[PDB]
């Protein structure tokens, strides 16, 4: 749920093509390549090889054996697979215990995980962004078909952790419910920021209605 | 009633005192009783020669000798029962002789000094701090000596350490890191190991050679050449390397420190802490710690040891030199003493700071009591101790085997020096050497685990504190009788065996026996078998010890019976097991439950208050027995006479019983017959159903004492008044308030009565101009003055028993200030087992009771005779202790036996035996039947079809020989006492021994309806009568959240809570018939906004368009 | 910078 | 402001804060009135700004305290807003519910799901206010007041 | 009476400051023993923050309801009860500046 | 459990709307005078040591009672927010 | 997750006519018989009446 | 130095009581009854006084502090409040202001109001009280009208319970 670097790494294919192997005696190497390029891939005394030479390896597949991490699976395969991989990953040890919940609920979870996004080509607020996606679907969303100029939010799909995906959010208040208060609100305050009651958290502190 | 007993294993030596550990600790300690002649020195008197002679030079003028002579404390302030009806702390005095010397003529020797007021201990092992006994509970930690543990980080090599406590006492540490680096750190920063031996004297060649040739590590001891060519320097060099910019010339001053007197100190010269060491490492330390001051030059046997085994546990083997930190003898437990004398000399060191400062401040000669002495430290270090040390709570005495459960324990939470809660999960765990040391099971059940443990039952800590326990020698193929406590660490050393190994006598008798080395079971022959372990009994505790059959059940289960009977609350009637281990006796008599004969004589007066026996001797004493007492938790401790009138006696029997004692034997329960089945799920999932009459017999009925106590004020608008006159409304409320003001003895009262009246002033400074007029109208003179009376508390008052006033000019109490004057009153109330109480046997099986039924109905054996409970047998399987099982069987036996029996840990009764037994009950049950006059039922015949179709009866046989065969199983007949008809399938029934526990202050069934309200947060808060509120957590929010409870989560925090208009708005509202209010803000948002503008920070809210909405209404505009 | 020395630094 | 036990007053640490900070200031204009030389000037310029600290959020260039009693951070503003005490945990612990109990539970087998047996004690007191009402409804009290009298006592209930 | 939408945090103007404000705390004189009132100006004062009592006033020229929103003759004091001295705001008018700790560091 | 809750949640476009409708009912139930009912004279509530619900012991339990049936209507704009109140006041009589 | 060895509950009220709408018509125990976890029952015949039955 | 401001007068009497408690400390191990305190200060020193002075000595406590079992606990949420009308007291305000209110109707204006006002409005003066009309008017009606309404209340009993 925290996209975290795991214990013993699982070196994914970031190519997609055939495997290729290697005999010197310190390190092994596994060889991903097509009629365009082939890629190195440092494969240490301990990684028990699941790959043999021989076949295709898809991108983002196994190519050490075990864990692999949510970010490298992301950049090479993208976000439907890094969402497919967390979803599925987690239910194994619910299964292995003998749990049995729906996915749905790991989905609406997972999915709140990655609803934020960076900006590489802007048109209102500078690019180093890294906000949420539909407010981005939005802003592209107008400025192509109401008011013209194409100016193209170009974003990249960003992978958080459940505690990072939250200890950012939409209204200042939620994140002061942690504890990064004087951080929160600072930021908050400067900027102007109408906080819009739209979770519960937020609009229970009110004692609104939920 | 007849005893058998079974199991033998000879048990070759008593149980120890079971409160040896703080009786003798308190002795060793304030050795008082004996004159300052007597030679154990430790504790007090120790405490006391370490900080006496204060040589205290010149700085001016000084000079300074007081010494000190002999310590004799003596004649205590009031008694024990004075101490508990008033609220004073029993202390002994304690003044010893002074004597201050001169520079110039005279010593002036101004004797006694009465400073410390301190604490004595009951004969029990408990004490009587302000009102209620209090217990000093035993820790543990690394004992002062020295170890090498593995290094941090790098998989290389490990380190050294030197542990000296007191913490105003240097922390060593030897590491080598290589390229060009040795690190050896007393306070932080490391400098040479070099630097330091070289100060001592060891010079680099005969460094070098001498201790590391052997050892290639030398090399980073002759490296820095240039400051090991010079000596005394190196002194002066180290103290340049400390740091403040301090003077380069103090002679041998502070190298005196980690020399001779106050900061390495294990306490006593010999054993504390040289054990360690010469066990360990190094071989001598002249000098208790390392120290030395006759010559100026310095001799440090420990310094160059402890590198000396690093060089060595860096290399092959000397021996290997690995510590399991948690080992026993590593380990060490803090007895009571110790943590009363470390509180005791801080204090001595506070007194002895100001009284430094009073040398100077006296004019000239005339200084010896006053000027050199203020008792303000002592008393406020002290008294901090007993009353505030966390160290210390509440004597939990529920009942007898609590309070010597909880006398006997110990835990690791302490001093700051000693363990803390990061820290656990290798402490926390049953390390092996926790043998005969330590019960693994008695621990607590959640967060503090392995945290709080109590010690075995044999286990005894010896001179300094490890755990030691029994064992016993065995001199090739031969077993003995004589014993030996074992420290800890000595045990790794031998080839250890069980007790459970056939033994003829001094012959152990099969080849191949086990024996467990130093924590690894092993197979021993019967020519290594050095030491054999006394018996079952050391490896658990007493609180663990007491249960039945312990070997049939789950570790993990067998904690929740020895909790259990430490919340054992003492029934009216009392009564035994119909099987008990073998402690019971034991735990009554060396608890301090029953009253024992001294000596042997005829009794003289049997009053329901006092038995004056008459010893042989030609003398009689009168033995008072405390009637009705209130214990700290509430249960009832009265001592009822067992003796007849003219009787004599045999020294050591009891005369009296105990609170829960039956005679002699401890009892916490009762037996009752008990049929094992499913009832019409009134026994769901760990519910008990219970029989009506069980009650109808004072059987699980309890004697409890609340006391409630009300203050007379001192207010500036007025004396609040204890008087019989409540203003308002009715004479039949005053009643039993008889007594000018407080309320009349064995008066009845129920909750909402009057228990005592207090009449205090009306406003906070003025009067009503509403309620001005409403007086006026019917009786302007009425008394303006407010009703604050002590009244019964929802839940329950009993008949008042005993009250106490104490109103002004006061014999030698202490009122507070303000404290006009105080109004005990002792309410009593039986308790009879009711719905909702819960009731549990010694192997775990813990319920409630749900429904209490008519003995019209419930299950009934063949012969009239009806079942007093009916367990669940669901709540078996899962949970694992089949030992209740076992019980309930014997239990049959003793029923139609009319016996109890005796057994032993894992030497006790067998299948094959407790069918024997039953056997004989097959005749008593059945034989009297078949006398009497009549054979078998329809009932009892069809019973069996079902039965041998089942496979519980050999098909062929008659029903007489059928259901001998169905009883030996432990099971018979029952009849559905509603229907008449038979229960399908023989059920078991027995005598199975059932506690009832007692109800701690959450069980008054809580309801708040409304009430006061904090001052600052403006959240439901209660105390004495108006029940707190219940909080709405987090978790709780989340559970409303997730259902569509929108309003219902808006109330919780809005009209229930906080909102102030709100919960007003709500209440009348409600009483008049309408819709609730919709909320107004909470206080928590609106303090939250103030908080937040304290701050620079601006929080407004805004609207539909960003515009202004008003949160607070109204009282922020200005003017 | 924890103030007392600065102050003391300044008027010293 | 609170009168606690006898002559025992207690009030919000933010008021030790408050007036350190109005001392200070006003000791600055008195300074700059009598005439003022450099260093006192901003010695106490310095001390004037850690004050304004202090009411906002203490610890976070140095420690405030009351005198030698308890080495305690005098709960700064933001403190009492974040909660750094576990203050934070404390209000998601929850409030307090005015219409609460709480009591054992013990299995009511013939109780259908739709149902549960809460003890009319307790229903007494939760369901107070609607009883009264209810009282007032019927013979058995004239009025609220009279009717909450009524119910003061347990041996007093018709 | 507007449903509540839109909260928002923005940073303090000094005329803001003082907007939310009544009078200055300008003594520290919280509480005088000799009477449990509050003592001159300082921070627990009727005037800058609120009256003592519930509908009354501090000297008693006015003390019913009648008159809910008027202010005294000789002395300050307008009510509803306590509560409103709860809910108010007062401010100190620093001599030079300084600043929030929670911008700056 | 309780009468046709399924009857009820089915006669809604969503669950939580069905618990609007039957709480509103139950507020002017009580409101503009308890005697607002399309149910009543053969058939409808009834609570036992009398025949007495009759007359007021549960609004909603009335509410849900007469949704069951067809003759209310739920709207999301069905009339006009305040001359709704004011038409009822000068219908129904008991204050 | 209650047994019946000493587990205290607790037990609120709902006021307004409108929270007792929602909480005896949504909140009632017998209408929330599948969980959200899983579609799976979680009401059912426990322990004691499997074995009757 | 202080959160609540005492003289210069009664600090130096502080510091002279506290100094006598020490010479007092110095010889009964006895911290001195109040009575060795206002012997050993002086002329006008009783026990009244010094148990105040101390009283005066104490700091102020803080509204936050551990409690009980030192955890989370604060202080605060243990002192109850004073001013607000806990519920019971908004529903007697209620019933006694519509039922003196009803009465107070079925008087006269002249010396209901008087009283009433006189009572209700704004500082508890017989003569003073009334307008034009001396006091035999007002007794007159005071106690005429104050009966009748009370007389009647005490039929159509509505008053009676006593709403405080
Ligand atoms: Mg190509
Ligand atoms: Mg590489
Ligand atoms: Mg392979
Ligand atoms: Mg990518
Ligand atoms: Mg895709
Ligand atoms: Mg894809
Ligand atoms: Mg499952
Ligand atoms: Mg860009
Ligand atoms: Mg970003
Ligand atoms: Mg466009
Ligand atoms: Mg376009
Ligand atoms: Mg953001
Ligand atoms: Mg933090
Ligand atoms: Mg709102
Ligand atoms: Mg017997
Ligand atoms: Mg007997
Ligand atoms: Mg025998
Ligand atoms: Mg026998
Ligand atoms: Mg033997
Ligand atoms: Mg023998
Ligand atoms: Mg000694
Ligand atoms: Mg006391
Ligand atoms: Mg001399
Ligand atoms: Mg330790
Ligand atoms: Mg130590
Ligand atoms: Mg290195
Ligand atoms: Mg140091
Ligand atoms: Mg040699
Ligand atoms: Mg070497
Ligand atoms: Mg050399
Ligand atoms: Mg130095
Ligand atoms: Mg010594
Ligand atoms: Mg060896
Ligand atoms: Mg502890
Ligand atoms: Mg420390
Ligand atoms: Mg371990
Ligand atoms: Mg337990
Ligand atoms: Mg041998
Ligand atoms: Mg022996
Ligand atoms: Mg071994
Ligand atoms: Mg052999
Ligand atoms: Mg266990
Ligand atoms: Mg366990
Ligand atoms: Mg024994
Ligand atoms: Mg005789
Ligand atoms: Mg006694
Ligand atoms: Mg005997
Ligand atoms: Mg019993
Ligand atoms: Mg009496
Ligand atoms: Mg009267
Ligand atoms: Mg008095
Ligand atoms: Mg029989
Ligand atoms: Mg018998
Ligand atoms: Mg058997
Ligand atoms: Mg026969
Ligand atoms: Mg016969
Ligand atoms: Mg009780
Ligand atoms: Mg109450
Ligand atoms: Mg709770
Ligand atoms: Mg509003
Ligand atoms: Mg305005
Ligand atoms: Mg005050
Ligand atoms: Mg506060
Ligand atoms: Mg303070
Ligand atoms: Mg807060
Ligand atoms: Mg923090
Ligand atoms: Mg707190
Ligand atoms: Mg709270
Ligand atoms: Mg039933
Ligand atoms: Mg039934
Ligand atoms: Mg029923
Ligand atoms: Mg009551
Ligand atoms: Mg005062
Ligand atoms: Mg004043
Ligand atoms: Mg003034
Ligand atoms: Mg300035
Ligand atoms: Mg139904
Ligand atoms: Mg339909
Ligand atoms: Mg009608
Ligand atoms: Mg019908
Ligand atoms: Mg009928
Ligand atoms: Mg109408
Ligand atoms: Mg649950
Ligand atoms: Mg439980
Ligand atoms: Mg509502
Ligand atoms: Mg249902
Ligand atoms: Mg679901
Ligand atoms: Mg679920
Ligand atoms: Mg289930
Ligand atoms: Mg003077
Ligand atoms: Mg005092
Ligand atoms: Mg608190
Ligand atoms: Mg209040
Ligand atoms: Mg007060
Ligand atoms: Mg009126
Ligand atoms: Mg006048
Ligand atoms: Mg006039
Ligand atoms: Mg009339
Ligand atoms: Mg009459
Ligand atoms: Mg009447
Ligand atoms: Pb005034």
């Amino acid at each position: 749920f925290e996209a975290r670097r795991p214990k013993a790494k699982a070196v994914i294919s970031e190519i997609d093509g055939v495997v290729r192997i290697e005999e010197t005696e310190e390190k092994l190497s596994v060889f991903v390549e097509s009629e365009g390029f082939s890629k190195e891939y440092k494969l240490p005394k301990e990684a028990r090889l699941l790959v043999k030479d021989g076949d295709y390896v898809e991108a983002g597949q196994p190519l050490t054996r075990g864990a692999i991490d949510p970010h490298q699976l992301l950049e090479a395969k993208g976000p439907e697979a890094v969402e497919r991989y967390l979803v599925e990953e987690i239910q194994k040890v619910y299964r292995a215990q003998g749990v049995k919940l729906h996915d749905k609920h790991i989905e609406i979870v997972v999915r709140q995980m990655m609803k934020y996004v960076e900006v590489t080509d802007p048109g209102d607020s500078r690019l180093l962004e890294g906000q949420v996606l539909e407010k981005w679907d939005v802003e592209a969303l107008n400025e192509r078909l109401i008011a013209e100029g194409k100016t193209p939010v170009a974003w990249k799909p960003l992978l958080m952790g459940v505690t990072k995906s939250a200890l950012s959010t939409k209204s200042w208040l939620s994140a002061a419910s942690f504890q990064n208060t004087t951080h929160v609100l600072t930021e908050a305050a400067i900027a102007g920021k109408k906080d819009e009651l739209i979770g519960l958290k937020e609009n229970v502190i009110l004692g609104r209605l939920i | 009633m007849e005893i058998k007993r079974f199991g033998r294993i000879r048990e070759v030596i008593p149980l120890p005192p079971l409160t040896e550990i703080q009786v003798e600790s308190y002795r060793r300690a304030l050795q008082a009783d004996v004159p300052p002649e007597k030679r154990e020195n430790v504790g007090i008197q120790a405490a006391f020669r370490e900080t006496f002679p204060i040589e205290e030079e010149d700085k001016g003028k000084g000079g300074l000798v007081l010494d000190f002579l002999e310590y004799r404390l003596g004649e205590p302030p009031f008694p024990q029962d004075e101490c508990r009806e008033k609220d004073l702390t029993y202390q002994a005095p304690l003044y010893a002789r002074l004597q201050l010397i001169h520079k110039d003529t005279g010593l002036i020797k101004e004797d006694e000094v009465f400073l410390g007021h301190i604490p004595l201990m009951t004969e029990d092992g408990s004490f009587i701090i302000n009102g209620a006994d209090r217990v000093i509970v035993s820790q543990i930690h690394r004992s002062p000596g020295v170890y090498f543990t593995p290094d941090p980080a790098r998989p290389g090599r490990y380190i050294a350490s030197i542990i000296p406590l007191p913490k105003r006492g240097p922390w060593i540490d030897l590491e080598v890191e290589p390229n060009g680096v040795v690190s050896m750190k007393v306070n932080k920063r490391k400098f040479p190991l070099v630097l330091l031996l070289r100060v001592l004297g060891y010079d680099q060649e005969t460094l070098a050679r001498e201790l590391g040739a052997y050892g290639e590590l030398v090399q980073g001891l002759m490296d820095e050449s240039v400051f090991a060519m010079r000596p005394e320097e190196a002194l002066i060099r180290l103290f340049t390397l400390l740091r403040p910019g301090d003077p380069p010339k103090r002679d041998k001053a502070v190298a005196y420190v980690y020399g001779l007197i106050a900061d390495p100190r294990r306490y006593d010269l010999g054993e504390a802490g040289r054990y360690k060491a010469e066990e360990k490492l190094g071989i001598r330390l002249s000098g208790r710690t390392l120290a030395r001051f006759e010559d100026g030059e310095f001799k440090d046997e420990v310094f160059l040891p402890t590198l000396r085994y690093l060089f060595a546990l860096t290399a092959g083997v000397p021996g290997h030199e690995v510590d399991d930190i948690d080992h026993l003898g590593n380990r060490r437990i803090r007895t009571v003493g110790e943590l009363m004398t470390d509180q005791f000399r801080v204090g001595l060191a506070r007194l002895a700071r100001g009284v430094r400062e009073r040398m100077l401040m006296g004019s000239e000669d005339s200084l010896t009591p006053a000027k050199l002495v203020n008792s303000r430290p002592l008393e406020a270090a002290i008294r901090e101790f007993f009353s505030r040390s966390q160290l210390s709570q509440f004597k939990d005495e529920t009942n007898p085997l609590s309070s010597l459960r909880h006398k006997r324990r110990i835990s690791a939470l302490g001093p700051g020096g000693l363990t803390r809660e990061r820290a656990g999960f290798d402490v926390r765990d049953v390390h092996r050497t926790h043998y005969g040391r330590i019960c693994p099971v008695e621990t607590p059940e959640g967060a503090n685990i392995g945290l709080i443990t109590s010690l075995a039952a044999y286990a005894r800590v010896d001179e300094l504190g490890f755990i030691r326990t029994p064992y016993r020698r065995v001199v090739g193929g031969v077993v003995t009788d004589e014993v030996v406590y074992m420290t800890a660490t000595e045990e790794d050393r031998y080839t250890i065996a069980q007790a459970n190994t056939p033994l003829e006598g001094n012959r152990i008798a099969a080849e191949r026996v086990v024996a467990r080395r130093k924590g690894e079971p092993v197979i021993v022959s019967p020519e290594e078998v050095e030491f054999m372990d006394v018996s079952p009994k050391q490896v658990f505790s007493v609180n663990t010890n007491l249960i039945p059959f312990l070997e049939h059940d789950d570790a993990n289960r067998a904690l929740m019976g020895s909790n259990m009977q430490t919340q054992a609350v003492p029934l009216i009637r009392a009564q035994a097991p119909v099987v008990m281990t073998g402690l019971e006796e034991r735990v009554v008599r060396d608890s301090l439950a029953a009253l024992y004969a001294e000596e042997d004589g005829e009794v003289a007066k049997v009053d329901g208050n006092r038995i004056v026996v008459r010893y042989e001797d030609g003398r009689l004493v009168e033995y008072p027995l405390r009637r009705f007492y209130r214990s700290n938790q509430g249960t009832a401790l009265d001592q009822r006479p067992r003796v007849v009138v003219g009787q004599r006696v045999r020294k050591g029997d009891l005369l009296a019983d105990g609170p829960a004692s039956e005679n002699g034997f401890l009892a916490l329960g009762q037996n009752v017959l008990v049929a094992i089945m499913p009832f019409d799920g009134y026994n769901f999932e760990d519910a008990i159903v219970i029989s009506e009459e069980l009650l109808k017999r004072d059987f699980y009925t309890s004697i409890h004492i609340e006391r409630y106590e009300i203050e007379a004020r001192d207010t500036k608008l007025g004396p609040e008044r204890i008087t019989r006159d409540i203003p308002h409304l009715s004479e039949a409320a005053l009643r039993d308030l008889d007594e000018e003001g407080v309320v009349r003895i064995g008066a009845e009262v129920k909750p909402g009565d009057i228990l005592v009246g207090r009449t205090s002033f009306k406003g906070e400074s003025e009067p009503t101009p509403e309620e001005r007029l409403l007086r006026s109208i019917f009786g302007e003179k009425a008394r303006d003055v407010k009703d604050t009376s002590l009244r019964v508390p929802p839940g329950e008052g009993g008949i008042v028993v005993r009250t106490v006033r104490l109103r002004r000019g006061d014999p030698g109490v202490e009122l507070k200030p303000g404290v006009r004057e105080v109004v005990r009153v002792y309410v009593a109330q039986k308790r009879k087992l009711q719905v909702g109480d819960k009731l549990a046997n010694r192997h775990g099986n813990k319920g409630v009771v749900a429904k209490i039924l008519p003995v019209e109905d419930m299950p009934h054996l063949p012969d009239g005779t009806p079942v007093d409970v009916i367990l669940n047998p669901l709540g078996v399987p899962s949970r694992m202790n089949l030992g209740q099982i076992l019980e309930t069987h014997l239990g049959l036996a003793g029923y139609f036996l009319g016996q109890r029996y005796i057994s032993p840990i894992f030497d006790g009764a067998k299948e094959p035996e407790i069918k024997e037994l039953l056997a004989q009950a097959f005749e008593v049950y059945f034989g009297k039947r078949k006398g009497e006059g009549f054979g078998v039922d329809k009932r009892e015949v069809e019973v069996l079809r079902r039965a041998e179709k089942l496979g519980l009866v050999t098909p062929g046989k008659t029903p007489e020989e059928q259901l001998k065969e169905l009883f030996l199983q432990g099971k018979v007949v029952l009849y559905d006492g509603r229907t008449g008809e038979p229960i399908e399938g023989p059920i078991v029934v027995g005598q199975m021994f059932i506690m009832k526990l007692y109800h701690m202050v959450e069980d008054k069934m809580h309801a708040r309806s409304t009430g006061p309200y904090s001052l600052i947060t403006q959240q439901p808060l209660g105390g004495k009568a108006q029940f707190g509120g219940q909080r709405f957590g987090e978790m709780e929010v989340w559970a409303l959240e997730a259902y569509g409870a929108a309003h219902t989560l808006q109330e919780m925090l809005t009209l229930k809570s906080d909102d102030i208009e709100g919960r007003n708005a709500a209440y009348e509202a409600i009483i008049k018939g309408e819709d609730v209010p919709e909320p107004s803000v909470p206080e928590s948002f609106r303090v939250l906004v103030k908080e937040l503008q304290a701050l620079a920070l601006d929080v407004q809210t805004l609207d539909e368009k960003d515009n202004p909405v008003d949160i607070f209404e109204g009282l922020a505009s200005k003017r | 910078k924890i103030s007392t020395s600065d102050p003391v630094r300044q008027y010293l | 402001m609170v009168q606690v036990d006898g002559g025992r007053f207690a009030t919000s640490d933010l008021n030790d804060l408050y007036r350190r900070l109005i001392n200070r200031n006003n000791r600055l204009k008195k300074l700059l009135a009598q005439g003022a030389p450099e260093i006192i000037i901003r010695n106490e310029k310095r001390m004037l700004q850690e004050a304004v600290d202090a009411l906002l959020d203490n610890g976070r260039r140095g420690a405030p305290v009351t005198n030698p009693g308890s080495d305690r951070p005098l709960r700064s503003l933001t403190d009492i807003l974040s909660g750094k005490q576990g203050r934070f945990r404390q209000n998601l612990l929850g409030k307090r519910v005015d219409y609460s109990g709480r009591s054992v539970i013990v299995v009511g087998p013939q109780l259908k799901l739709h149902q549960c047996g809460l003890p009319k004690r307790m229903a007494l007191e939760l369901f107070k206010p609607f009883l009264l009402k209810k009282m007032e409804e019927k013979g058995i009290a004239p009025n609220v007041k009279a009717a909450r009298r009524m119910l003061e006592r347990q041996r007093d209930i018709k | 009476k507007k449903e509540v939408r839109k909260v928002r945090i923005a940073l303090a103007s000094p005329e803001k400051i003082r907007s939310w404000s009544y009078g200055e705390v300008e003594k520290p004189e919280t509480i005088n023993y000799r009477t449990l009132k509050p003592e001159r100006d300082g921070l627990f004062d009727e005037r800058i923050f609120g009256p003592i009592k519930d509908y009354e006033c501090a000297c008693g020229k006015y003390k019913r309801q009648r008159f809910e929103g008027k202010v005294c003759e000789r002395c300050g004091v307008e009510v509803t009860k306590s509560i409103v001295r709860r809910y108010r705001m007062g401010h100190i008018e620093l001599a030079t500046p300084a600043a929030h700790i929670w911008f700056v560091k | 459990a309780e009468p046709g809750i399924d009857k009820l949640f089915g006669m809604v476009d969503s669950k939580y709307r069905l618990t609007v409708v039957v709480a509103k009912r139950a507020q002017q139930l009580l409101r503009h005078g308890f005697k607002n009912t399309v149910l009543e004279p053969e058939e409808r509530p009834k609570m036992q040591t009398l025949e007495g619900l009759f007359d007021d012991p549960n609004a909603e339990t009335w509410a849900m009672k007469e949704l069951l049936t067809g003759r209310l209507v739920f709207g999301e704009n069905l009339v006009p927010e305040d001359r709704l109140q004011k038409e009822m006041e000068r219908i129904y009589p008991g204050e | 997750n209650a047994d019946f060895d000493g587990d205290q509950m607790a037990v609120h009220v709902p006021l307004s006519s409108f929270a007792q709408a929602e909480a005896r018509i949504q909140m009632l125990s017998a209408h929330n018989l599948l969980s959200p976890a899983s579609g799976e029952p979680l009401a059912k015949p426990s322990r004691d009446i499997i074995l009757g039955l | 130095a202080r959160t609540i401001r005492i003289p210069v007068h009664m600090v130096e009497t502080i510091n002279k009581l506290s100094r006598t408690a020490r010479q007092l400390q110095q010889e009964l191990g006895r911290e001195p009854t109040y009575e060795e305190i206002a012997e050993a200060m002086g002329p006008g020193w009783d026990a009244k006084r010094v148990e105040e002075t101390l009283k005066i000595a104490q700091e102020p406590v803080s509204l936050e502090t551990p409690i009980g079992d030192e955890k989370d606990s604060f202080y605060g949420d243990f002192i109850p409040d004073e001013h607000l009308p806990s519920p019971v007291d908004a529903a007697t305000q209620s019933l006694l202001s519509e039922e003196l209110e009803k009465a107070l109707s079925k008087l006269s204006e002249r010396e209901a109001m008087v009283l009433k006002l006189r009572k209700g409005l704004i500082d508890g003066e017989e003569v003073g009280a009334f307008f034009g009309v001396t006091r035999e008017r007002i007794r007159q009606i005071e106690n005429k009208a104050l009966r009748k309404l009370k007389y009647h209340e005490s039929r159509t009993r509505k008053l009676r319970d006593f709403l405080d």
